[PDB]
């Protein structure tokens, strides 16, 4: 959301502070969940700024 | 007119220490307190006033 900040905001994906869109989401444990854990996906824990 | 003329510069600078109901009177604690969308709100509030 525009105007956030965490993890994902800060270093992942940052949306302007006056963002025109939409954000649309939805529960994908079936097919992204693996029954030891799915590691194909992963986000950035450090940066820079 | 002397009188007037000064009166009406003092009371110019004085406003610049009214809050006008923002958080601070100084620019500085309100964009070093507040994150980029919520220092705007406050920055709002002064330009305004």
């Amino acid at each position: 959301a525009p105007g956030q900040t965490g993890k994902i905001a800060d270093y992942n994906y940052k949306l302007p502070d006056d963002f025109t869109g939409c954000v649309i989401a939805w529960n994908s444990n079936n097919l992204d969940s693996k029954v030891g854990g799915n590691y194909n996906y992963r986000y950035r824990l450090f940066r820079k700024s | 007119v002397v009188n007037q003329n000064a009166q009406a510069l003092n009371t110019l600078v004085k406003q610049l220490s009214s809050n006008f109901g923002a958080i601070s009177s100084v620019l500085n604690d309100i964009l070093s307190r507040l994150d980029k969308v919520e220092a705007e709100v406050q920055i709002d509030r002064l330009i305004t006033g």
